[PDB]
């Protein structure tokens, strides 16, 4: 089984308030509210603050996670992470008796999170609570 | 759970033929598939709370209908012909997965890919979408709102026309999406979709309906033996204005 198929909190980070951030002068710039105009090619991948106006919000779409494949023959559950579907089954049962089942995506044992679309441009994905 | 209905009243129509000592086909009974179409639930979830939690679960829709498609085939049993020695076959669909022939069954024939698929004798089935939009009473002050698609299968298509307020109670299925038409990879996102089981309007005809309640009746008509019924209503309907009677 795989670890986020169990996994049903969503994790969230809290930015420093501007009361610890005084104390702390070791690159404190997690806390202060930047600008689109002020991110820059260093920036990728960090815990930054982004002040605007939300505009386009769309709707919320159920996005998957682990999708699972329940074969016919055989009737395992081949799950697979999503960061092209499986049809052929990877069960050592399909494989010994040379008759390899067409893998079936079962809806229901498929974990689906949720999925929000939002501009500020820069878009922003909402994803959880 | 609607796969056991539709069995456990299979069993309950053969009981009732022998305890009445009826002379009818047997046989055409049984053969006949009943299905179960059940409506009117508890859980009443609008388009905006369809949590994604919720995969593959009967919710009630209370919207309104926006427009209408035209009926969409849907093949169902396919229809295979050989080309050589010209042997039809039937191999039903499961799972929308047709399953072609490698070889012919005939004993004669014998040849590998020499099947043909017969598009015009295949029994296919009845599919129409209608576009459902929100109800504006149930929106949010400064919201917009949205629609979702309904699939309506059976004999109950064109039952519904653009202007009807109905209410659909069906699963809640979802299909996955190709990026690509020439390709067979699939996007992260899935196309949600409402597979409409019972249309309730607000074929066939409503028996009766059981709103509000029997209580608030013995109020209502209270009110209506009272003799300043057209004072009472008058004043109600607008406490903040003066005068205007």
């Amino acid at each position: 089984f795989p670890p986020n198929l169990t996994r049903r909190y969503f994790l969230y980070f809290k930015p420093l308030s501007q009361n610890c951030a005084r104390r702390y002068r070791k690159k404190a710039i997690s806390s202060k509210p930047l600008s689109v105009r002020q991110i820059k090619g260093d920036f990728l991948g960090q815990l930054i603050t982004v002040r605007g106006i939300i505009t386009r919000v769309s709707d919320v779409k159920p996005a998957v996670e682990v999708i699972a494949y329940t074969c016919d023959q055989c009737g395992y559950e081949v799950f697979q992470e999503v960061n092209t579907p499986l049809s052929e089954c990877t069960s050592e049962e399909c494989s010994q008796n040379q008759t390899k089942g067409q893998l079936f995506m079962s809806t229901r044992a498929s974990k689906f999170s949720a999925f929000q679309e939002c501009k500020i441009s820069l878009n922003i994905h909402v994803n959880g609570t | 759970v609607i796969s056991i209905m539709d069995q456990t009243i299979k069993d309950c129509m053969v009981s009732l033929i022998v305890d009445n000592n009826l002379d009818y086909d047997l046989d055409e009974i049984e053969t006949k598939f009943y299905k179960v179409r059940p409506y009117n639930v508890g859980s009443c979830k609008g388009m905006r709370e369809l949590n994604p939690n919720d995969i593959d679960k009967l919710i009630n829709l209370k919207g309104l209908v926006l427009r209408s498609t035209p009926v969409i085939p849907d093949m169902k049993v396919a229809f295979f012909k050989c080309n050589v020695c010209d042997h039809t076959m039937a191999v039903e669909i499961d799972r929308g997965v047709i399953q072609e022939p490698a070889r012919c069954e005939r004993i004669d024939c014998n040849e590998p890919n020499s099947m043909s698929l017969i598009h015009n004798r295949c029994s296919f089935a009845d599919k129409q979408v209608i576009k459902l939009q929100e109800t504006p009473d149930f929106v949010p002050d400064g919201q917009t709102p949205h629609s979702i698609s309904l699939c309506v299968y059976d004999e109950l298509v064109d039952s519904c026309r653009a202007g009807d307020r109905i209410e659909v109670t069906g699963t809640f299925r979802s299909i996955p999406i190709r990026a690509n038409s020439r390709q067979r990879v699939l996007k992260s996102l899935y196309k949600t979709y409402v597979d409409v089981v019972h249309v309730k309007k607000v074929h066939n005809e409503v028996e009766e309906v059981r709103q509000i309640t029997d209580q608030d009746l013995a109020k209502i008509r209270e009110v209506a033996a009272r003799e300043d019924l057209y004072s009472l209503l008058a004043r109600s309907i607008a406490p903040s204005i003066y005068e205007l009677e």
